[PDB]
RNA sequence: UAUUAUAUUUAUUCAUAUAAUUAAUAGGAUAAUAUUUGUAGUUUUUGAUACCAUGAUAAGGAUUAUAAAUUGAAAGUGUUAAUAUCAUAAUCAAAAUUUAUUAUUUAUAUUAAAUAUGUAUGUGUAGAUAAAAUAAGAAAUUA
RNA sequence: AAAAGGUAUUGUU
């Protein structure tokens, strides 16, 4: 509603006030279509972003946290075209990190 | 008693008589009681419903340059969706009253159309003029709802009235279409509304909604219109809240009455450390979630 | 309030209230106090 | 008008002598009074 | 409606705008106006 | 005798003990510190001589 | 960089003058698309199925365009607006305090008062031509000694 | 690169935004009637360094360019 | 004649509701009388 | 005090005591005591100064 | 100035910057496409630079 | 890791969103408090007269 | 309004003397008339760390105060001035409903929000001595400094 | 005196009103919180959302002293989220490339 | 009825005060001159005290909630702003338990820095009692 | 969650 009001102008307000219901429809127009329309056009399924990967470096830098203070890590996740699996934590092999 | 003495605070340059007399009392049988309120510049006018006493040119300038008050109220309500403002129940309620201004005339004319068995020929200009003049003076406050309805049902219609009726009506209660057409004509001839279709719409919908009630056309004469003791507006008869009929649902914390400020509560009167035990503010969030 | 009084130089309630300057008004310099320049005393010391 | 006529901006409106001598009655009617 | 605070960003992407412009056109009935709604779907950078 | 030596303290009252008003002027911030640079009448006569 | 002006952040591009408007305050700006992104720059192959201007009753751009004055308001913040530079003097500012103004930057004049009214300490100059005195300066007089 | 700057930004007193060549004559609108017609600039008056009288642009109500070099 | 009647907004809270009687008349024919209860002198006067 | 005012003023607490003296010796008397730092001048007034007996 | 985020060049007023010192085509009001060609030639002199 | 993979291949967001790997447990300990014997939860012994 | 500013262009003078000492031009090899103003400037804007460690002495403050006193000047001084006339604001015709109330106070000088040179009577240093004195009779509402 | 700076240029607010609408005036057993706005709070969240101060870059607010509130250093003059970002900035990012930890680490590499 | 769960877990040995005088300003080098180097009128009052001497901020969970949110409140708990008229009680070391309102270290290794607790082995053991649904992981009898 | 009295008139000390 607010934004439909915003899209109006001085001239169009002055105009569509002479009908004296025109402007209430100009504003509530989406609400009119709602209250009379037994439908939700809107079920926006899931947000699906763009890839933000360090171009030269081939890394994704993703943040993560636990307890908000005591654990705050970041994954540098890199694409590996040679099938050589390897997971690293704090600069050391993951098995020897995570015991 | 270890009796307490309070020397009366006398007015000063700094501490005026009004404050020193209401913010302070020298008789300590009222100490630590509670916080009173009162209304000033615009709160007083908002509550007291004192209409501006008009004038000529100046009040008419302020009054002519009004424009569609109902809309401008709506503008002011929505604008709380902008970045620098919040949507406020006070704005919504100024909208709600600027839209429900013509509650009196509407509840009346609905009573007239639908609670008056056999109202003459309302479309006949005689009873139509009774109707026009009564509803005209029901708005404009000169008449009450109750007295005006009695003036309606008592106005002079036609001689040998029962005898003309028992010829046209079996059980006496005529068709209501002439009545409601007359009332919509009433409120569209008298500019009770700025936006015309509104008159008819309320006149129509209030009737439709009542059509569902048991004894949907009897009203206990006391509660029916204004009197001393009335019904809550959800329970009024041709009123706008009667469809807003619902109720609340509460799961209180183990500690729910203590935290009466902790939530994301709008504060009109902000806390200060003298009453505020450990409260931090309505914006702080001790348990934050990570998010872009 | 008290015999051991308020001190107008440390206390935020005083320094901030309407008879002083609040922290959210832009705390600038209000007027430049040139005092040692309008008429400077002569140098006269107790100790000769 | 704009408000109901059985109340004043101070409470209930006093009608008869009882209300005017005992104005508790206008602003208090049980542990669940609300304006 | 665009995002004006980083909250609306969370419910926002052009590839999601696609499923919704499709709601627009699947509910639309004439091609002379599916013309303008497809014109807008291509003009706003909707990931087709 | 002198005018500007007007009362900066009030009539010694109980509004000192009962109210938070400041019994002394709040220190200014943009005031310099008062030093003495100045030559007397005799001292200026000496330099001119 | 070949500066073209001594001041602006990007000196290295010119000053493209723009067309004057005799309707200087009478311009208009569509706001559903401020930047004119909704326009045809070339006739399309989908231009043919176009239903005419019939029933296109309220061509939304014509009812979204605003005259320019409308988008922003000159509110009391703008009527007490504080400057974005060091003002040379605000003596004229008869709207100084009662009307609700406070400068964003102390004016040059009162900075000059605040510089003048007070001295300069001799230990702010740090002149030096002799060097460090290896033997005496530390065993200098027991009063002016380096504790 | 402001055009004719040597007469506009440098030597036009009021920076080219202020219009000096006018009177205090009264016009019947409520805005321009608030300004009384001022009897002209004194013939032989020795005026100050910053203030003129306001007859022309070069002799404006407040001279703008400094006396500095 | 003004009066004062204690008003008990609660068991713990009591107010002094001054109670006015007054008659607003003009011998030109028209005269009414109102009595009121209100917490203050001038507010009870206006109410009456 | 001698610079901004003339006199050297007491504490707020002292002038409290002194005002209460001023007033509780206005409405009534005969409750006081005479505690001094030095008594030689009270036990031994000057050549004159014969104090007044009240009533 | 009156669009989203006017770049810093868009707060300074419509002052007569000298790049209209030379264009003998447009006299005082550039006629149809006159301004568009003058701006194309602003581009041309910029490619010149 | 979940945000790393959403950032490297976006359309993998949807399984990650749905599985709740991009979910933040909005949880922390009870802060450090002296009114608690362990600092976190237990209030000191309460005794009636 | 607040002072003769270019008195501050007498601040570099001691730095001028330092750059002299470092250039090898003896300050005693000046003129004595010029050294008059320069010794004045050295006691004006120049201080030694030793005089700075003890120039803010309270009694030094208060002898400046007493000298200004017996020279009859307590207008510029902080303690010894009493500004009892606190200026009011321009009321607004557009908002006549709000009981306007303050956000701050400052003891600014009186020329800022002044009744203009025509809205006040003609010269009042001479013809109309204005004094805002306190009433001896009690005033509850109404200023104390009439 | 030094008590005369503590003077005043209006006339006061006069206590000539009744309690505003829905003010918590104490009836018998109403647990009273004087602070909460009586309307704007009970106005449902399904409408109003959990905003208690404008959605606007938090560096515009300052936490008040002594008052459990938060006020803006510029006295209520606001600049929206989109003034704290480049034009059309994606998620109002500093540079539309990466987030807070993406920037620093692209930079380290 | 619905807008939705306490019957589980971990707990109980608890203590520290001492040796009387609160009444005021007094500028010092690199400054055009004060011995003001070293500024000498005693003794007319009395409350915050060992003693009556008003006010003003804590502890305490039992039904405003689920989403983008916190499981801590006003009813005032010693020191505080107008009642006077018993007495100096105030830490500069080394100190005297009766005060309800307290989480102690549990059997491989036991005194080094202002000195630093020598008592109570006992079948986890009477009675009544403590805490908690919060980054931990709990599940079913509403007024 | 819903209905309750006073010889008291800050009112069961």
């Amino acid at each position: 509603m607010f934004e439909n009001y915003k899209l109006m102008s001085r001239a169009t307000l002055i105009a569509d006030s002479a009908d004296s219901y025109s402007h209430f429809y100009t504003v509530l127009k989406d609400f009119a279509r709602k209250v009379a329309g037994e439908d939700s056009r809107h079920q926006i399924g899931v947000r699906i972003d763009e890839p933000e990967v360090d171009a030269e470096t081939g890394i994704a830098v993703g943040r993560g946290c636990a307890d908000g203070e005591k654990y705050q890590f970041t994954a540098l996740l890199r694409e590996n075209r040679d099938h050589n699996g390897a997971i690293t934590i704090m600069g050391k092999p993951m098995a020897l990190v995570l015991d | 008693a270890k009796r307490r003495v309070i020397v009366p605070i006398h007015p000063t340059p700094n501490y005026p008589a009004h404050f020193i007399k209401a913010s302070f009392t020298t008789d300590p049988l009222k100490e630590k009681q509670k916080a009173r309120f009162s209304s000033g510049g615009e709160a007083m006018r908002e509550v007291q419903m004192i209409p501006k006493n008009l004038e000529g040119e100046r009040s008419r300038r302020e009054l002519m340059s009004r424009g569609d008050t109902e809309f401008e109220a709506l503008v002011e309500f929505i604008q709380g969706a902008s970045y620098d403002q919040l949507i406020s129940g006070r704005r919504f309620k100024k909208v709600y009253d600027k839209l429900s201004e013509n509650d009196d005339t509407f509840v009346w004319l609905c009573h007239t159309a639908m609670s008056v068995l056999n109202p003459g020929d309302v479309r006949s200009r005689l009873v139509y003029n009774h109707l026009r003049t009564l509803a005209e003076a029901v708005a404009n406050g000169e008449m009450t709802l109750r007295t005006a309805f009695r003036f309606y049902e008592s106005a002079v219609r036609s001689p040998a009235y029962r005898e003309i009726a028992k010829r046209q009506m079996e059980g006496g209660a005529a068709t209501r279409l002439a009545g409601i057409s007359a009332a919509a004509d009433v409120m569209r001839r008298m500019g009770l509304t700025r936006r015309p279709m509104a008159s008819y719409f309320e006149l129509y919908q209030r009737i439709v909604e009542r059509s569902e009630a048991m004894t949907p056309w009897g009203f206990p004469p006391l509660f029916q219109f204004e009197e001393r003791l009335s019904l809550e507006p959800r329970l009024k008869f041709f009123s706008r809240a009667s469809q807003q009929a619902l109720e609340r649902r509460r799961r209180g914390h183990i500690m729910s009455a203590y935290t009466t400020l902790q939530g994301r509560r709008i504060f009109w009167i902000p806390p200060t450390w003298n009453r505020a035990g450990r409260f931090l503010g309505p914006h702080v969030t001790l348990y934050p979630g990570m998010t872009p | 309030v008290g015999y051991t009084p308020v001190n107008p130089d440390t206390s935020p309630m005083l320094a901030y209230s309407q008879y002083h300057w609040h922290y959210n008004l832009p705390q600038g310099m209000e007027r430049p106090h040139g005092v040692n320049r309008t008429m400077t005393a002569p140098y006269q010391s107790a100790h000769s | 008008r704009q408000h109901d006529s059985g109340v004043n901006q101070y409470g209930l409106k006093p009608v008869n002598a009882y209300d005017f001598i005992n104005p508790t009655n206008l602003v208090n009617f049980g542990r669940g009074t609300s304006f | 409606l665009e995002p004006r605070t980083p909250r609306d960003w969370l419910q926002f992407s052009y590839r999601n705008l696609a499923y919704a412009y499709n709601g627009a056109l699947r509910a639309c009935q004439s091609f002379p106006e599916m013309l303008v709604c497809y014109k807008e779907m291509k003009q706003r950078g909707v990931k087709v | 005798m002198l005018s500007q030596n007007v009362a900066k303290t009030t009539v010694p009252s109980y509004y000192m003990i009962r109210t938070n008003l400041p019994q002394r002027k709040p220190q200014n911030q943009w005031e310099g510190v008062y030093y003495f640079g100045g030559i007397t009448k005799r001292q200026r006569h000496l330099i001119l001589l | 960089i070949w500066q073209r002006r001594y001041h602006g952040p990007e000196r290295t591009v010119g000053d493209e003058s723009r067309r004057f408007s005799p309707a200087s305050l009478r311009r208009y700006i569509d706001v559903s698309d401020p930047f004119n992104e909704k326009k045809s720059k070339g006739e399309h192959f989908l231009d043919k199925y176009e239903a005419a201007r019939t029933s296109e009753v309220a061509a939304g751009k014509y009812r979204t365009t605003k005259q320019i004055t409308e988008i922003d308001q000159w509110t009391r913040f703008d009527v007490s607006r504080a400057d974005n530079f060091r003002p040379l003097s605000i003596s004229h500012r008869r709207d100084y305090i009662r009307l609700g103004y406070m400068h964003r930057y102390t004016p040059w004049e009162w900075i000059a008062v605040q510089e003048a009214d007070q001295p300069l300490i001799a230990e702010q100059i740090r002149q030096d031509n002799i060097g460090t005195s290896y033997f005496f300066s530390l065993n200098r007089y027991w009063r002016y000694k380096a504790r | 690169q402001l055009q004719s700057r040597e007469r506009l930004i440098l030597g036009t007193h009021g920076a080219g935004v202020v219009q000096h060549a006018s009177v205090s004559q009264p016009l019947s609108v409520n805005f321009q009637s608030s300004v009384t017609v001022a009897a002209p600039a004194a013939d032989l008056f020795r005026t100050k360094v910053h203030e003129g009288t306001g007859t022309s642009g070069k002799d404006p109500y407040l001279r703008t360019l400094p006396n500095q070099e | 004649a003004y009066d004062m009647r204690v008003v008990k907004f609660s068991p713990k809270d009591h107010r002094q509701w001054i109670y006015c009687v007054l008659y607003v008349g003009s011998g030109k024919g028209i005269a009414g009388w109102g009595r009121a209860v209100a917490p203050s002198t001038q507010e009870a006067k206006k109410e009456a | 005090d001698m610079t901004v005012h003339g006199t050297s003023l007491p504490s707020t607490y002292r002038m409290h005591k002194d005002i209460n003296k001023a007033q509780r010796n206005d409405r009534k008397l005969s409750g006081n005591r005479f505690r001094v730092l030095c008594s030689s001048g009270a036990k031994k007034p000057p050549s004159g100064w014969e104090p007044i007996p009240d009533a | 100035y009156f669009k989203p985020f006017p770049g810093f060049r868009d707060f300074r007023l419509n002052r007569m910057y000298r790049d209209v010192e030379g264009f003998s085509l447009m006299k005082q009001r550039p006629e149809f496409l006159e301004w568009e060609l003058f701006t194309r030639y602003r581009a041309h002199h910029q490619q010149r630079r | 890791i979940a945000n790393a993979l959403v950032k490297l291949l976006p359309l993998t967001r949807i399984p990650l969103k749905k599985s709740g790997l991009l979910s933040v447990d909005r949880r922390r300990e009870r802060g450090q408090f002296p009114g608690y014997l362990d600092g976190k939860k237990v209030k000191r012994k309460f005794a009636k007269r | 309004r607040f002072g003769n500013i270019n008195v501050v262009e007498k601040k570099k003078i001691p730095l001028v003397l330092a750059q002299m000492d470092d250039l090898g031009i003896p300050r005693a090899h000046l003129s004595r008339p010029l050294m008059d103003e320069v010794e004045d400037a050295l006691r004006k804007f120049h201080i030694y760390k030793s005089r700075y460690y003890e120039w803010g002495r309270a009694v030094k403050q208060f002898n400046f105060i007493e000298f200004r006193r017996r020279n009859g000047w307590m207008y510029d001084l902080h303690l010894m001035k009493n500004t009892t006339k606190q200026v009011g604001p321009l009321r607004d015709f557009n908002q006549p409903d709000a009981t306007q109330a303050p956000v701050a106070t400052v003891e600014i000088p009186a020329f800022f929000n002044e009744r203009p040179a025509w809205e006040q009577p003609p010269l009042e240093e001479t013809l109309y001595v204005t004094e805002s004195r306190e009433r001896y009779d009690d005033v509850r509402s109404g200023d104390i400094y009439e | 005196y030094y008590w005369s700076r503590y003077r005043m240029p209006t006339q006061m607010p006069k206590f000539d009103g009744p309690a505003p609408i829905a003010a918590p005036q104490n009836m018998n057993s109403t647990k009273t919180n004087e602070f909460i706005d009586p309307i704007d709070d009970k106005f449902p969240l399904s409408i109003r959302g959990p905003l208690v101060r404008p959605d606007v870059p938090e560096d515009q607010y300052v936490d008040s002293w002594y008052v459990c509130t938060s006020m803006t250093h510029h006295l209520g003059d606001y600049r929206p989220w989109s003034a704290s970002a480049p034009p059309n900035a994606y998620r109002f990012r500093p540079y539309n490339e990466f987030d807070a930890k993406g920037r620093e680490y692209v930079e380290y590499m």
